[PDB]
């Protein structure tokens, strides 16, 4: 269902590249900005490099009227350190349960990640801006 | 004639003089906008003989360079030491421009490669005065008189102008060791991400270029499917056709003068006059982990500052030494307000750089913005960042010089401040540069 | 219902003060951060000045499990020139429609305003970040 | 003869004189409607020797130019500095016409490219008087007497006419550094949208042209499938066949004169006489964000103004210095009413430009329209826009000069007004030009 | 039905190019000026560059006597800035509902867009002139 949706804005505030990996939408579908009908494939973002000062948008939302919500995962990795994992992001905006979920895990210490804008009480998960930097 | 060597050529006075004249061995290299072209004025006195060694091993050699403005030097087959010695002049006199194919960002690196198929005959050497031997080269009386006349002028500006003209006419460096023979040269440039294995990019490029020079196509495909554009130079055709194929050592023309005059010339050739002034804390900006300081009071007329610094003691003011003239790169550049969604300044001229981000709103029409300036690319060296602050929104970098053992490469420790995250969008590239110490003259009465 | 919600972040990316005025939610209620139960009056924000280089957050949401969305307005006004208008913002995340509304009307050539993160297709109105800069 | 160099050619008096005569080294270049053709009158006195260096490195070099009227200079192998020095004369004396293949609009950009396959033998240099050395070139007594006679005329108009004839006969510039040898040249022009990567268009064009010159086909296809028309020039065939293959430096002929006469000649060669007059506010137009000003009162007979300005202090009037004559580009052009659905004026002559849009109804038969004029393309430089107004229907641009460090390129700050949206349709292209300061002579008693 | 129709006149009053993108008629059909019968394809306008001082006409209307109205979308983008979105236009002239809809969204700040001439009460949506300029 379209009422459940999420937008993720990866903003590489640092000066070194960060790569997307293992992007996977377990529920719902990805789509192009401003058009939930225009479904897009995970390969459109898999392996993408976010150059410094660049912004990358990932839009996910429920399918057409289905009772399912949306859920997905991905990983930020460091291309300059043998693709060493920077962080693992899990997002879940369910249709049945009211409470949403946005979890960032990982222990890479030479990186600073700051996410803001999520809603966890009810409704859509919302827009989440994730500023990434490498010390 | 068959079996003749550099020894025979040097032994015969006519052939030796022909070699000297045809190879311009008495003239310096002008290192100008068109590259290292020899001057048309004799710098040294004609020797009665030459020091030479015989070498006839023909082989293919390859060299790589990381400096930006050394393309012409690599094309002229200057080894690493000669390129290092000549780089300041080439950079200073180069023609800067955007869209330069060279890239030296923090994410990618660009390099020049050159392969020379050499058929050598020997090497000729000259004795510099610093060596201390009895057969030193003697500067021409015309050059010595020109230097004296330049230094005898009334004002420092006139002296500097005269020295600039004299060096533009007579050259900037002198080739002290030159190889003779023939050479087929192939040159190229390659840009690649810093993450890639440098010792595999270099090997692949070297193999491709070496294969290209063996069979001698303007374009080459390497093993890694890299596409390279190759420039070919032919310097091979009898002792009458021998030419310089490689420069193993060069010495700055200024270094050839006697010490008392050399000191004055070196001091007068410094583009910037420096001064230390008091500093004042910038109002506001209490969120940032460290204080920001700017020069206190009104900047003296004709002087400029380089940016905000975290040092609480003093600030460095600089003043150009040479008046702005057409065809000459200014030492400093004005800054202009950004196009949109940014209060940061942008360098007016293509490849100049400033050291600190502006903490506030930059207006070039009012002080202290009207006195903020950038630097020519040869004035600065890459520094290192020291991070302060706990969050991205408020973090800053303090630019510290990279410690080096040689005083020649020391840089000022101005503690330039760089905002980690500049609000808005379309901001200028983050500066990570430090000013060179050798580019500033202190305590002068100017 | 709480499913209808909006977050408005005013981010001053310039160096001149900007004031919030005439904040009014005709439908719904202003509330606290991450707490849709803690209602807050418009007086907490009206007349406030968002200093350069810091963000002010306005959270609006519909009544709890009600058949009501959230609609409201506010003027961003420059105090340096006698509290003239920068721009007028209107937001509407209705409960009985799919098309949310986010209009930034008004004219002031001395100010530059960008905004991003809105969703107008269906569901909640999202987290809209508005960057303001006086030039 | 084999193994002979420029040194031998210069040493032999007969061969040196043959080289000088066959290469026209004593004559200036006329920079006229047919391009840079050498004059048939000797400008300098025959030297007793030449300054030369030996260089035998054969290779392919490529150069690019953005100026409009520099096609012939690029075909003559003038480097960037020489092209910059010679551009004013070439533009002034060119033949303007619509349908020009060159495009320099705000959306697309056009460039010239040239690839030279060179077999050099050396470089010959001359000493300009400004250098200050003892071997300066000496202007011929005939040229000096001609200059004196031109400057001794009764009236300023006669002096200017005499100077124009003298420079048309003896040339406009003198080649101070020229390379000798042989050269195969291939030249082309390319137009491309400004959005496209310039450092990829340039690389593709360079690769195509370099491949073309290596083989030697009037037409070439590049890697990007770009179709290029190539013009080929052959200058290669023994020291008797050596010819000039490249010009590294040129100096304006006027600059060769002694300073007191040089100042007068430079002042007399200025196309326009300038004057400052009071201004008056245009009635009406209260909707527009800024006031419009036009010269107050009646324009003095023989003088003209350039357009409406936002400056509330003064307006600039200009007067031609040379009478209109066949085969000579006028400094100013009349303007004619548009064809339809527009009250804006159009330049009578092909490639002239005016600085401001007309705020009202333009009627060339009545004042102040009858005194409004355009400018020759060499009189103007691109400016920058400062926007005023809140809506498209009433917005205007104020044209400010682009700040430059060199005074030679300074432009008047007339604050020309340009309507953002001209009502109707079929309006003339929006002007974004500023007048050059060097083209106007002030305080003259003329 | 033909009684529901719309004309869009994009007028590039500025001096730099603007490109059409993602033109799509969800309902009704496009057609050539003055002939609602002469249907035309969206490819006839997709990716088109409007040079400065040029005008481009988009005519849409309902099909032949069908109870459908018309509805469509497109995007103005900047060819000189990596096709960065300038604006998103949505038009809807329904057959059933009396009220029409013309919505312009986006936040590009270096562009000025001014639309006028729409009718929203009843009947056809009308003719809408959209003047575009780049600062």
């Amino acid at each position: 269902a379209y009422a459940q949706w999420v937008i993720i804005i990866i903003h590489n505030v640092g000066s070194q590249d960060v790569k997307i990996k293992n992007l996977k939408a377990s529920w719902g579908k990805l789509h192009a900005d401003g058009d939930k009908d225009a479904e897009v494939s995970a390969s459109n973002y898999e392996g993408k490099i976010v150059k410094p000062d660049e912004k990358l948008q990932i839009n996910a939302s429920g399918r057409s009227d289905a009772a399912e919500g949306t859920t997905g995962t991905f990983d930020l990795v460091d291309p300059a350190d043998g693709d060493k994992q920077v962080r693992h992001f899990y997002w879940d905006s369910p249709w049945g349960s009211k409470t949403n979920t946005w979890t960032v895990s990982g222990s890479n210490t030479k990186w600073m990640i700051e996410y803001s804008g999520q809603n966890l009480d009810s409704g859509a998960l919302g827009t989440i801006t994730v500023d990434t930097l490498k010390k | 004639q068959a079996g003749d060597t550099l020894n025979d050529v040097i032994q015969d006075p006519t052939r030796r003089n022909k070699l000297i004249n045809d190879n311009n061995l008495l003239k310096g290299i002008i290192m100008g906008r068109d590259g290292p072209v020899p001057s048309s004025r004799e710098l040294i006195v004609r020797p009665d003989t030459l020091r030479a060694i015989i070498n006839n091993r023909a082989t293919i050699e390859t060299t790589t360079m990381e400096a930006e403005f050394t393309e012409t030097l690599m094309e002229s087959n200057y080894n690493s030491a000669s390129v290092k010695v000549s780089a300041p002049f080439i950079t200073a006199n180069s023609e800067y421009s955007e869209s330069s194919s060279f890239k030296n960002t923090e994410t990618e690196k660009s390099m020049y490669t050159s392969s020379r198929y050499l058929f050598p005959q020997g090497r000729i050497d000259f004795t510099t005065p610093d060596s201390g031997f009895d057969d030193v080269i003697k500067l021409s009386p015309q050059f010595t008189s020109g230097v004296q006349a330049a230094l005898a002028k009334a004002t420092g500006t006139e002296k500097r102008e005269a020295l600039q003209n004299l060096f533009q006419e007579y050259g900037h460096v002198f080739r002290t060791k030159v190889h003779i023979g023939g050479v087929l040269s192939a040159h190229t440039m390659e840009t690649f991400s810093r993450s890639e294995n440098e010792t595999e990019v270099k090997q692949d490029v070297k193999a491709g270029l070496e294969g290209a020079v063996k069979g001698w196509q303007g374009t080459i495909t390497t093993s890694q499917n890299r596409k390279l554009n190759v420039k070919y130079i032919v310097n091979v055709v009898q002792s009458e056709h021998w030419r310089v194929i490689e420069v193993t050592e060069v010495t700055a023309v200024a270094d050839l003068l006697p010490q008392p005059i050399r000191g004055q010339v070196k001091d007068l050739l410094k583009p910037l006059l420096g001064k230390w002034v008091d500093v004042e804390k910038v109002p506001g900006l209490e969120s940032l982990p460290v204080s920001v300081y700017r020069p206190k009071g009104a900047i003296p007329a004709g002087w400029f500052w380089l940016g905000d610094t975290a040092d609480a003691s003093k600030a460095l003011l600089v003043k150009p030494t040479l008046p702005a003239r057409s065809g000459r790169n200014p030492a400093l550049t004005s800054l202009h307000q950004g196009s949109g969604m940014t209060e940061q300044p942008f360098v007016d001229l293509p490849q100049y750089q400033y050291l600190s981000t502006y903490f506030g709103s930059f207006a070039h029409d009012t002080p202290p913005g009207s006195t903020l300036r950038g630097l020519r690319p040869d004035h600065v060296l890459p520094g290192r960042y020291e991070m302060h602050g706990d969050t991205i929104s408020t973090a800053v970098y303090v630019t510290r010089p990279v410690d080096v053992p040689f005083p020649e490469d020391e840089c000022f420790d101005l503690k330039s401040l760089v905002r980690v995250k500049l609000p808005g969008s379309g901001n200028p590239p983050k500066p990570r540069s430090a000013l060179k110490k050798s580019m500033v003259l202190f305590d002068s009465g100017e």
